């Protein structure tokens, strides 16, 4: 009673050392009621996951952490309103009205007082203010199953990090002044990789909210479309494993699982429609197989890499690339031709390793 | 009142099921029961009977033709203007509801070339005319084909066409599929309101519409539901009946008509659609089995899961029936299509490191699991069916139609791959011999022992043509012989001793003509 | 104790705070829900009564030898054992119920060992020339082993793993074949005669397959689970209290007698987790320090089982290498105990601690002899650098 | 983030397009 009347924050710690755990939790729940910010309430419910009740507290932390991410992007919109228009303005002068600075501050003012449920967080905030990333987190927490809606969210997230392909404004060579940040082909990939990996880390192996084959097939197509018009000078910032390493290095997706998601991407997708795109995705696939050959350790793995299906895919991929390469060896330039000739010698070595790991069974 | 205590119709169903199979007078029983069903229907209209007893009258009427032979098919082909069960089945208020009833009568009548070609004519003479006052709408995929073919850029959305058409266009018949020919009529009532459009189409055009329209939308409703609705169950009945009907027509119609059904399916890609169905259904069997754990609500879900499994197994059985029937006439493109759609393989390693749901070995393992798991719950006294093997017995039939034409295939496929596809076929025949004691634990011995006679007949054909100059057949015969170590020779010897026991008990004169032909294989 | 809902006190409080309900038919339904929940709790309690009756009935019907062990039908006992090992793997057990099943699994395996060690098992299925029936017996025995391993992989509960470790020991003692007869050597056969080399392949190509398949089935179960099973067991070998620590260490010894059939992988996994050096340091500091006179006799059995595991490791070529690659001789030889000149009142406890060390040190000398077969058949580059001493 | 006792997000997304999710109308 004395601490609950004078120091409520010492009160729950004393009750916890007295092993009165359910009373410490009932003081901490009343901190999370009475508290003035969202931060105090996350701390108080986090203690109710260091002490049924635990799962209710962990759900309140879960909603409150996405509710903080909604507040942060609303204050970013208030601080940087010139960017939150200029990233969108590129394709049309359709000035859809910039959000009411009173209503955003009323939203923030209420988001900082009380935790909301997942459907109120989705509807009146995340969907209202076009927060597709925070909408996708709410779909994961809520186990929402509309695979088409999730693919549209993933597309709109990829098409928020990739800047749209610059149209033919004129070479009026006297424009000396403007430090308008030329985002590198590195820097676009660096932002997009971070956007994919850091969302994947909370979700995987949820194939509904992290649809790996779609994220690959659209991400590689969007970096292909962005890079196609670039100079061969900028097509030297692009890592051939830009997405494929980070999905292993951070998201912990096995290189064996990635190899057949890339076989599915090449077999199912619109990659068969254009030579330059089929050369691109087949190059990523063979650099992903080059990663896998450096991770293969056991006799069991060597005994899988020598399977008929893997060997026959590698020989089909080499035959396909080698056919298209000699179709284009009359139109390509004398660096890019050599770039593809030095790739072919890797693919022929990769097929030789799938064959040596096969006949490592006659001894 | 009689049906509410001791029903005389299901009595006749048990009479035709369980009474007369081994009777050297059988067709004379059918030629009497046919006159009972007719002289019953001459006194009670089949509109005035509850439709479950009408379905059972159709079950019985179908069994009367199949067990009566051409003795009843030739009576019906001469008295069908007078037969009330047939005349009810071709009535518009039956046809525009439950056409699986008439399609089952047309299925059962097929027994030889004579009755098969008669059904092929009558399917084109039965015209379905939507002259009941219920506006049934044109099937949406053909409504859009008619919208395309006629420049119908204005639409009213009601399935009507509020446009001043030329009668000189409508007085023509249209190919909504290749070798289909639906006709169109304008109802000119005399009011001057709706100039309504009738379609006049045959029961043969409807067989094409079930197989090339409705069954695709049924595949996507199956793709969204873990339990079937009443219409999903009814469309499944109708599709089983249509697949068996076309399968019988392809077995028993002479050269020109079995080639017409081939070219009809070929030209409209129908064999690829049926394989996309097969590949989905074989994956849904992996959900209806692996959702069983190993108050009324627990008995109703388990019963519905078993019923839905039996429906899927029957649809796949009728697909394998139709593929057996087509492979008797064109074995090469059916074999190559089962390989190209990835049901089959020339390498056991590629089966093992893919484990594809809907490879033939996966379907045998599923039928082996549903037939063995039933053995434990021996605490109740309900009339469950014995475990049968209709799927595996249809897989054997589909393999035997590739084996008989072996001496033709040698000029039509690579020999190295064709050895590999025959090694995997032989490996399946061998597995069904090694597992024989697990299968024969099920009381349906006759069916299993026939399936093994159909296996031994095909392996004998490979051995007796291996002894020639053919090197393909010698490699395959050596691989059969190298597989006859221990358990495969044991289970063969067990069957030859079970045959010695059964010819030692059933000295009762009533030896079925199956037993002494299982010995003869 | 077991709690039920007090339908009287509930009906009285619902009638005091009636203000929550639209009408009394709702109150009488919230009481219907409590009467249903009490009925299913009563049925839950009687199913538990019936297991505790059934377990005590069976273990008394075995542990008195009141049924003649010759007559005890292994086809019935393996069908019971295969049934109840499934529920012994269920993560929805009671602890009490899963233990009551576990002790019944243990008695059935022990009675089957007491049959093996008096009579040949399965005689009725060698008197059938049915290759089917021995296949059904392996499939039952295998369905028991892959199940006992699932209880280890799933269970957090020490005694449920501990019973499964005793059952896994008894299973491996059941599946191990008796010795073959010694092959008498006719020492006088020195002269010329040619033909009877070539027929000697055939009969070993059978008996080495037939002992091979059972041991390869065990090896092809362990070698799927390995990284998790040896990881859980090597944790439990240092995470368990006293008596069950010994059971886990005995289980590790029984597995190392079979690890040759995986390819010394459990042994290599223990070094790839520091378990060998950590168990050497756990041994010297606690049993070979100055306080050895004061060792508790309950944990002197933990010492003996730790030493019997070092003795089981030194019984392998790679194991002698791995004991020297943790300085075993030098790391025991530094320990205070060995400096002690023994005096009469304590001599037996000194011999009980010195004897396992002298067995281990003698065992390390054994393998160092096999260097003499280097017939240079060159062909194939299988660069597996195994350390020939 | 998954918990076995989250509130399911019982929304009807079947009327959303890439347009209605990209635009300010």
């Amino acid at each position: 009673e004395f601490l609950f009347a004078n120091d409520i924050d010492l009160c729950w710690k004393v009750l916890a050392k007295h092993q009165e755990l359910l009373k410490a939790v009932h003081v901490l729940f009343q901190i999370a009621e009475r508290s003035t910010t969202l931060d105090e309430k996350i701390l108080a419910y986090t203690n109710c996951t260091m002490i049924d009740a635990y799962i209710q507290a962990k759900n309140q932390i879960t909603f409150a952490n996405i509710q903080k991410q909604i507040v942060l992007q609303l204050e970013n919109y208030l601080n940087n309103p010139n960017e939150s228009n200029n990233r969108n303005n590129s394709s049309n002068n359709n000035g859809g009205q910039p959000f009411d600075i009173n209503q955003i501050k009323e939203s923030i003012s209420n988001l900082n007082k009380t935790i909301f449920d997942i459907t109120t967080l989705f509807t009146d905030y995340a969907r209202k203010y076009y927060l597709h990333e925070q909408m996708l987190y709410l779909c994961h927490i809520g186990n929402h199953s509309d695979q088409n809606f999730i693919q549209i969210l993933w597309k709109i997230i990829i098409d928020k990090e990739i800047p749209p392909p610059s149209s033919n404004l004129s070479l009026d060579d006297n424009a000396e002044n403007d430090d308008g940040l030329k985002i590198s082909v590195g820097g676009v990939i660096e932002s997009l990789v971070s956007k994919i990996s850091n969302i994947g880390y909370d979700f995987y192996p949820n194939e509904i909210t992290f649809p790996v084959e779609f994220i690959i097939n659209y991400g590689e197509r969007a970096i292909f479309n962005f890079s196609r018009n670039k100079s061969e000078a900028e097509k030297k910032e692009i890592s051939p494993n830009w997405l494929t390493s980070s999905l292993h290095d951070h998201v912990k997706i096995d290189y064996w699982i990635l190899v057949d998601y890339y076989n599915n991407t090449i077999e199912k997708g619109s990659w068969k429609e254009e030579d330059e795109s089929l050369i691109y995705i087949t190059s990523v696939y063979f650099y992903l197989v080059e990663s896998l050959i450096n991770t293969i350790q056991t006799a069991t793995e060597r005994r899988l890499f020598s399977s008929k299906q893997i060997l026959q895919s590698l020989e089909n991929r080499e035959s396909t690339f080698k056919s298209i390469f000699n179709r284009q060896r009359s139109s390509l330039n004398q660096e890019t031709i050599k770039k593809l000739e030095q790739l072919l010698i890797k693919f022929e070595k990769i097929i030789s390793i799938s064959k040596s790991f096969k006949d490592f069974r006659g001894y | 009142k009689a049906s509410s205590q001791y029903d005389p119709i299901d009595y006749i169903f048990n009479c035709l099921s369980n009474g007369f199979n081994d009777s050297t007078y059988l067709a004379g029983y059918c030629d009497c029961i046919h006159i009972f069903l007719n002289r019953f229907s001459e006194v009670i209209s089949l509109t005035d009977v509850s439709e479950q007893h009408v379905d059972r009258i159709i079950d019985i009427y179908c069994m009367l033709h199949e067990k009566g032979g051409e003795v009843l098919s030739s009576i019906l082909w001469s008295e069908r203007s007078n037969d009330p069960v047939y005349q009810f089945s071709i009535s518009p208020d039956c046809l525009n509801r439950n056409p699986d009833r008439v399609l089952s009568i047309l299925k059962s009548i097929i027994i030889n070339d004579t009755s098969s070609q008669a059904v092929f004519n009558e399917l084109i003479l039965i015209n379905i005319n939507n002259q009941s006052s219920s506006k049934q709408i044109i099937s949406f995929n053909d409504f859009n084909k008619v919208k395309e073919v006629l420049d119908i850029t204005n639409d009213d959305g009601n399935g009507t066409i509020s446009g001043v058409m030329k009668r000189d266009i409508i007085s023509q018949s249209f190919r909504l599929y290749k070798s289909q020919f639906k006709s169109f009529s304008v109802i000119n009532d005399g009011s001057g309101g709706d100039g309504g459009i009738e379609i006049v189409f045959t029961l043969h055009d409807l067989i094409i519409d079930l197989v090339a329209i409705e069954f695709n939308s049924f595949l996507d409703s199956l793709g969204q539901q873990a339990f079937f609705d009443q219409r999903t169950i009814e469309v499944s009945k109708a599709y089983i009946v249509v697949l068996d009907l076309i399968s019988k027509l392809v077995n028993f119609t002479p050269d020109s008509y079995s080639k017409y059904f081939w070219q009809l399916f070929e030209n409209n890609r129908i064999l690829e659609s049926i394989i996309q169905v097969y590949l989905r259904l074989c994956n849904q069997q992996n959900f209806t089995v692996n959702s069983i754990p190993t108050q009324p609500t627990l008995m109703s879900s388990y019963s519905t899961a078993h019923y839905n499994f039996n429906i899927i197994t029957n649809v796949i059985t009728s697909i394998l029936s139709l593929f057996t029937s087509f492979s008797k006439m064109n074995p090469l493109p059916i074999l190559n299509l089962l390989i190209e759609k990835g049901i089959w393989s020339s390498s056991p390693t590629v089966l093992i490191s893919l484990f594809k749901r809907g490879s033939f070995n996966h379907l045998y393992d599923v039928e082996k699991r549903s037939s063995t798991t039933s053995s434990t719950s021996s605490t109740s006294s309900s009339s469950l069916s014995s475990s049968t093997f209709p799927l595996t017995k249809s897989i054997v039939k589909l393999f035997n139609t590739f084996i008989n034409p072996l001496n033709q295939f040698e000029k039509c496929i690579d020999r190295s791959q064709y050895i590999g596809y025959l090694e995997s076929f032989i490996s399946f025949h061998l597995q069904v011999i090694s597992d024989y004691p697990i299968i024969s634990g099920n009381n349906n011995h006759n069916e299993t022992w026939e399936m093994i006679s159909e296996i031994f007949s095909a392996l004998d054909f490979i051995l007796n043509k291996s002894q020639s100059r053919n090197s393909i057949l010698k490699s395959l015969a050596f691989k059969i012989i190298c597989s006859f170590s221990g358990g495969i020779l044991q289970c063969t010897l067990s069957s030859l001793l079970d045959l010695e026991v059964l010819q030692n008990t059933n000295k009762s004169i009533d030896r079925t003509s199956s037993i002494d032909n299982i010995l003869k294989s | 104790t077991s709690q039920l809902l007090d339908i009287i006190k509930i009906r009285e409080v619902l009638k005091n705070d009636f203000n929550r309900f639209s009408n009394e038919f709702e109150i009488e339904r919230e009481l219907e829900e409590c009467c249903l929940i009490n009925s299913s709790i009563q049925l839950y309690n009687s199913k538990l009564k019936a297991l505790d009756g059934w377990k005590s009935f069976i273990n008394i019907s075995l542990a008195q030898n009141t049924i003649e062990i010759d007559t005890l039908d292994e086809s019935l006992l393996l069908s019971l054992l295969q049934r109840i090992v499934i529920d012994f793997s269920n993560e929805r057990n009671p602890i009490e119920s899963t233990l009551s099943i576990g002790y019944t699994i243990l008695t059935i395996l022990f009675t089957l060992k007491l049959k093996k060690d008096s009579y040949q098992l399965f005689i009725n299925s060698s008197l059938t020339t049915n290759s089917t029936d021995s296949n059904v017996i392996e499939q039952k025995m295998k369905s028991i082993f892959e199940g006992l391993l699932q209880t280890v992989l799933k269970s957090p509960h020490q005694a449920i793993r501990g019973i499964s470790y005793t059952c896994l020991i008894q299973y491996l003692d059941l599946s191990a074949t008796t010795p073959t007869t010694p092959s008498l050597s006719p020492l006088s056969t020195s002269i010329n005669n040619v033909v009877e080399m070539n027929n000697k392949s055939k009969n070993k190509n059978n008996q080495d397959k037939e002992q091979g398949y059972g041991n390869l089935n065990i090896g092809l179960i362990i070698s799927k689970i390995e990284d998790k099973f040896i990881r859980i067991l090597s944790s439990d070998c240092n995470s368990f209290s006293r008596g069950w620590r010994i059971t886990a260490i005995s289980c590790m010894q029984s597995i190392l007698s079979i690890d040759n059939l995986c390819g010394h992988r459990s042994l290599m996994f223990l070094q790839n987790k520091g378990f060998i050096i950590n168990m050497i340091n756990d041994t010297c500091s606690k049993y070979l320090s100055d306080n050895w006179e004061n060792i508790d006799p309950k944990d002197l059995h933990v010492y003996k089982s730790q030493m019997s595991l070092l003795l089981k490791i030194s019984q392998q070529m790679d194991g002698v290498h791995l004991l020297m690659n943790n300085n075993v001789i030098g790391s025991f030889v530094k320990s205070p105990f060995l400096n002690y000149i023994p005096t009469d009142k304590i001599f037996g406890k000194f011999i009980e601690i010195l004897l396992p060390i002298l067995q281990l040190f003698a065992s390390l000398c054994c393998y160092c002899n096999n260097t003499s077969k280097n017939n240079g058949n060159i062909n194939n580059n299988n660069n597996v650098g195994g350390t020939v001493l | 983030f998954i918990t076995k006792h989250s509130k399911s997000l019982n929304i009807n997304t079947t009327n959303e397009t890439e347009d209605t999710l990209r635009s300010l109308n």
